[PDB]
């Protein structure tokens, strides 16, 4: 898929004849127990990163975006790449550089007396052009020269910045909600308590914990040996479901205490009905729109664009690995497209861009991978799942009784298991896990038995350098740097690291299939 | 929209569609030189 | 060790011959790191019983035996035990059963006004008659007709009771300070709270838990592959001080909350300076103890010779199975005579008679195992270890700075632990999961591959009739029946059983050694 | 011992003795019936 046609959007064009064949399996193909469960676990999975980076959008951006914008534009866009993509296994969602980028415009647009919601219809306009362009003459081909190296340090920084923001939280529940020798009794409740509560968060510890827990037991009873296999193979893919419905129960049985729930917005109305309306003039809303910012909004689309095609590329590289047992194939050209392009036009109704998410869309590839009798069989690669979880966020606005009912809590452990099971197949971490392991333990792979032991905990040590600067450009007011950070350990392992690795330790540690050379 | 907006000469699909035709003969621009290029 | 000799005091005589040999290797086998992380296990394994049990004892006898007394009978006996018993991996204690005991002798004393202290030394004085007419006629010997079925029927009881108490003491915990919306914040703590109190019963499931997963964690850490191997061994043997030291720092640490804590008393005085002194009159404290209940003294005393005689050598049994790798000899007719007549001694100075508790030999036993390359490879059989956990003991009452800052909810997580790792050895176990496990998966063992699944099945179920059984009649008034039903599953497996079950169906499922046939 | 006491003739050694005294001569006994029979 990646190879250069010379045609203009070949790429394109070989994406389409490549996938669509399989359009009547990608919708059989999810009439299973197992599609069903993952539908419950993508629905949370991706219905409380919407919330959150919605409201916190709500917050920085005055309102002018929210969670219902958010919600509605997640939908939209999950719905048409399920029908319309390549790649049907992909979650389309907000991402925390986004929420970084759409703070970064307000504050200059408000430094400079531009409209941001305005500003951003621009550089909307702006992305369509520039995917348009890169999808005609297959630019989408660079991402070839991605390898395991750079796929796998990405994985690993974004599922440690996943953990760590979701223990974050719970850290966040415990300074607002203190342990304390006495507490005030009257409290006021709306819209959130004014003040510590009493076991507020030792129950979300406990919740957080809990669900964790039984997930992690319902993992590990369906890879064990108990009970009928059928019996075991539907509660274990209904594990996550079954540990969320538990621990809600839970939580609904213990009514003195507070937790804090999920909250949908009232209505499909936008966040400001006194800012903006659902279309917005391209011309300017309350002031006429600068010329000059019209040709200046390309920079921020280029900083957008970037942004948003290194995190799907790289997303749609780790979900369509050779060792996921991926037979359908992908489109590194449709997704691009469909990505950019509805979030382009997404920007003219005010709504935010989206890209492919990481944490969120290898999550849903592993909730539909099926384990043979350790390794794996096979991907229910369908697109009814990714459809219905798009349908499921947008109607989010219309259920919340049963929303209002879910702690947060349960959530987090959810999200805590999210990102510890998104570790399994990355490289780097296993190499981490040998660098604390005796040499002779070490498991039979071709870095193992055909490079020395230091020259390989060196290769992992030189990736864990990359991994602290990242980490740390991270946690800067130049974050915005990270995709050119990111590709910067291109350079390093194609000029430097052949200079004092020789050739065969390079084909073992850096291999795309995982093969001794 | 909302409020008092500011009443241009265009509405948001005129001015939408005049956009998206200014960006497509300009797409057709690059594809039309680019066509020339790598011929001669 | 079980032979009829036909010569007076001859299981006696040989049970001293057998063991005193070894008397300088039970010293300097206990100079290793696994014999002092086993001293800090049984230590807290055997004081917060004692203490609990002694707080019992003294609100039930009005303070004429109490936390004092039961400690120092405790530290007393277990040094003479350690000094002088044939097998020092027994841990000599109070148990549930001598307390049910205690209360019924009060109230029959009380009924007819007989002072409870001076029945205790006659039945005391009974007590030393009888063990010495059963060790000089060998009585230790029909010790052999109680066989595996009775023996893991037993330790399965035991352990699920346990476990059962340990759950219940947390479920006193939210029963005493119940999660609620409200509290009052002026409540008198002295001496036990006198009202709810908020985050108390949520911190003490917390640390539980805490205790409990880090004990695990270590335990699956020693048969892990990671870190220097001797280094891991280390870490592995201390495992539970480990767990304990971090969960009372954490619990150190939260100084507002409020979490119960280890009491022992203000000194080595008697619990009631009113009741009794050091040294009890038979004939008499304030009243004249009649002459009928000096001869009516037997029949108790002979109810609880056949309770400590059944705990004490089914213990024995238990601890010094031929799978467990013990080659220093067990002494079924010398720990018998320690036990009993160390019981009857300490009842004429107002002190509790102990017994051979199950949980804690097991526990204490299976903390001094080396484990091979999941198969044992030896235990660390010394007099050191018991001798230590019997001073600590004594002096426990010295180290109350230090005592006074360990949760109790630590040492219930600490229970669990033990609780679930004494179930290792026990076939009724195992054989309860062959119950939901298909039978393709069932091990390679001699009663699965020589007896039909359903047989075995079967044969587990009756002993799971029994375990009903006998938990029901420990939940009933009459709970000191309990070695009496208990022993009437020796005529089940030897009269009964035959008449459902082949002779090789029974080898292989009753197996004294685990041999097919 | 502790408090007001009752006193008795024999004190606390004199009558623990003496009840010793008797438990040997009732376990003696026991073993020369033991030693008698088994034996005629
Ligand atoms: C829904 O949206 C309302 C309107 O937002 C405004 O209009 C849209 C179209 C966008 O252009 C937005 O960028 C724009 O803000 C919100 O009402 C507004 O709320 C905010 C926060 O309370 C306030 O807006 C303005 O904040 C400026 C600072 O960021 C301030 O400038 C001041 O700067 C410092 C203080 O930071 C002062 O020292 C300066 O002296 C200076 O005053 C603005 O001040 C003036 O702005 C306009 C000028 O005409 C006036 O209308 C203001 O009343 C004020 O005199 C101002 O504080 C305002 O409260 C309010 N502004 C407007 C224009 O309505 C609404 O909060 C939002 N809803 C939700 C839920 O977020
Ligand atoms: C330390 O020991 C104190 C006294 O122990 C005494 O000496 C030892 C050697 C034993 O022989 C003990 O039996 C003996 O009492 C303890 O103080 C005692 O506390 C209890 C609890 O309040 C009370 O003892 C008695 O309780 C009886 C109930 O079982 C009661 O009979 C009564 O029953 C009902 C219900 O209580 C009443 O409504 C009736 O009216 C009926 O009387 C006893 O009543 C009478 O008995 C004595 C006999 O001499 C009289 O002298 C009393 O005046 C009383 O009227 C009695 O209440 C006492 O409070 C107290 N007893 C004594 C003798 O001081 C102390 O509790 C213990 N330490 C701890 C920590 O428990
Ligand atoms: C309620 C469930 C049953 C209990 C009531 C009892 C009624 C009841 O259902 O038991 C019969 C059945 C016996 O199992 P049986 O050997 O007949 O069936 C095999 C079993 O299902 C295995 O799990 C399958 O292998 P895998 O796992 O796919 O690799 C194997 O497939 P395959 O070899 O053909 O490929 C099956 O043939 O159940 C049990 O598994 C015993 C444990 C009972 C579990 C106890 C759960 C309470
Ligand atoms: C804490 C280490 C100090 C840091 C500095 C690093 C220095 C450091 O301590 O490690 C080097 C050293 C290498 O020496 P080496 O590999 O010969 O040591 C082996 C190691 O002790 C194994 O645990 C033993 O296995 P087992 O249990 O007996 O079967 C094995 O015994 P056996 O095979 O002959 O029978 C030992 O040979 O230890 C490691 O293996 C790495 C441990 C990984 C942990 C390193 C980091 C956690
Ligand atoms: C599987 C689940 C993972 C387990 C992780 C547990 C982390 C617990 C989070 C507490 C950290 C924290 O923040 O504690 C500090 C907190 C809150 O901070 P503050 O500064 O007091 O708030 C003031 C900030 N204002 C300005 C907003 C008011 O203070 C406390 O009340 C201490 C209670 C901590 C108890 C820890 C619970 C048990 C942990 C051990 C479990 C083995
Ligand atoms: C591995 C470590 C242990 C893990 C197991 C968890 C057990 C925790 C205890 C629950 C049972 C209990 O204690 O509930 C019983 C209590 C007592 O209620 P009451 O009406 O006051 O009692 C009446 C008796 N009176 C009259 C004396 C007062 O109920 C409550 O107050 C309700 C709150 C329970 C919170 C449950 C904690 C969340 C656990 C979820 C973790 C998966
Ligand atoms: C890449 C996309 C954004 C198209 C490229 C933008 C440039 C070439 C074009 C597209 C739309 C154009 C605008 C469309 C409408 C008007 C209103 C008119 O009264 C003055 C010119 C003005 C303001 C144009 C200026 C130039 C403009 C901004
Ligand atoms: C860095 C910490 C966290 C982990 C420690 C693991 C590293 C430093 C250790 C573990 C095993 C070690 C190796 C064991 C044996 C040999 C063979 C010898 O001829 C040269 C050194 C060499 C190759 C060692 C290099 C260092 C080594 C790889
Ligand atoms: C097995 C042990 C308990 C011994 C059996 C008890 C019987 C046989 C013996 C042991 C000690 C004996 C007591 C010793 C001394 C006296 C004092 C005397 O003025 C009256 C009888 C009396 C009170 C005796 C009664 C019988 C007695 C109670
Ligand atoms: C009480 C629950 C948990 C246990 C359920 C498992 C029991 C009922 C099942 C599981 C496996 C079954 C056995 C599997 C196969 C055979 C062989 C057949 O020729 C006779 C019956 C027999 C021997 C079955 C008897 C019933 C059995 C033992």
């Amino acid at each position: 898929p990646l190879q250069q046609t010379g045609q203009l959007f070949g790429g394109l064009v070989r994406d389409i004849r490549r996938r669509y064949p399989y359009y009547l399996s990608d919708i059989t193909d999810a009439f299973s127990p197992q599609v069903l469960a993952a539908v419950i676990f993508i629905y949370f999975a991706a219905l409380s990163p919407a919330i959150t980076f919605g409201g916190l959008l709500g917050e920085k951006t005055r309102n002018q975006m929210g969670v219902s914008e958010l919600l509605i534009s997640t939908a939209v866009q999950g719905i048409l790449f399920a029908l319309l993509g390549a790649q049907p296994l992909l979650v389309v969602g907000f991402s925390g550089p986004l929420l970084v980028f759409e703070e970064a415009f307000f504050s200059f647009c408000e430094t400079n007396g531009l409209e941001y919601i305005v500003g951003r219809v621009w550089i909307g306009f702006w992305l369509i052009l520039l995917v348009v362009l890169v999808v005609a003459f297959e630019g989408s081909f660079l991402v070839r020269f991605i390898s395991r190296y750079t796929q796998e340090i990405f994985s690993f920084l974004i599922s440690l910045i996943f953990i760590y923001e979701t223990f974050s939280k719970l850290i966040k529940i415990f300074q607002d909600h203190p342990l304390q020798k006495t507490y005030n009794y009257n409290v006021l409740m709306v819209p959130k308590p004014q003040g510590p509560l009493p076991n507020t968060a030792l129950l979300s510890l406990v919740l957080m914990a809990g669900t964790f827990f039984f997930a992690m037991m319902l993992r590990k009873f369906k890879n064990s040996s108990y009970f009928p296999g059928k019996l075991r193979r539907v509660i274990g893919d209904f594990g996550v479901p079954i540990s969320i419905l538990i621990m809600v129960l839970v939580d609904f049985f213990i009514q003195d205490t507070y937790t804090q729930k999920l909250s949908v917005p009232d209505g499909f109305k936008v966040s400001n009905s006194s800012a903006r309306g659902w279309v917005i003039h391209p011309l300017g809303l309350r002031s006429e729109f600068p010329i000059w910012m019209m040709f200046a909004s390309a920079l921020p689309a280029l900083l957008v664009f970037i942004l948003i095609f290194l995190e799907s590329q790289i997303t749609t590289l780790i979900v369509s690995k050779p060792e996921r047992k991926m037979v359908k194939g992908s489109g590194f050209h449709l997704d691009l497209l469909l990505v950019v392009g509805m979030g382009g036009v997404a920007a003219l109704f005010g709504m935010p861009w989206l890209s492919a998410t990481t944490v969120r869309s290898v999550t849903h590839a592993n909730a539909l991978t099926v384990m043979g009798k350790a390794q794996i069989q096979e991907v229910k690669e369908q697109r009814i799942s990714g459809l219905l979880v798009a349908v499921l966020v947008g109607l989010s606005i219309l259920m919340e009784p049963i929303l209002s009912r879910i702690p947060l809590a349960v959530l987090f452990g959810i999200f805590l298991y999210m990102g510890v099971t998104s570790l399994s197949g990355i490289q780097l971490f296993d190499r981490i896990l040998l660098l604390f392991k005796p040499p002779k333990y070490h498991p039979d792979v071709p870095y193992v038995k055909r490079v020395k032991t230091w020259r390989m905990h060196l290769f992992t040590g030189i990736q864990i350098i990359c991994l602290a600067v990242l980490w740390v450009v991270k946690s800067t007011p130049a974050s915005l740097a990270l995709p050119f950070v990111l590709i910067l350990t291109v350079p390093l392992r194609r000029v430097l690291l052949p200079l004092i690795f020789r050739n065969v330790e390079l084909q073992c540690l850096d291999a795309d299939d995982a093969k001794a050379t | 929209g909302e409020r008092v907006q500011l009443a241009h000469h265009f509405s948001e699909p005129e001015i939408t569609l005049i956009i998206f035709g200014v960006m497509a003969g300009v797409i057709g621009t690059i594809l039309l030189i680019s066509y020339g290029i790598r011929r001669l």
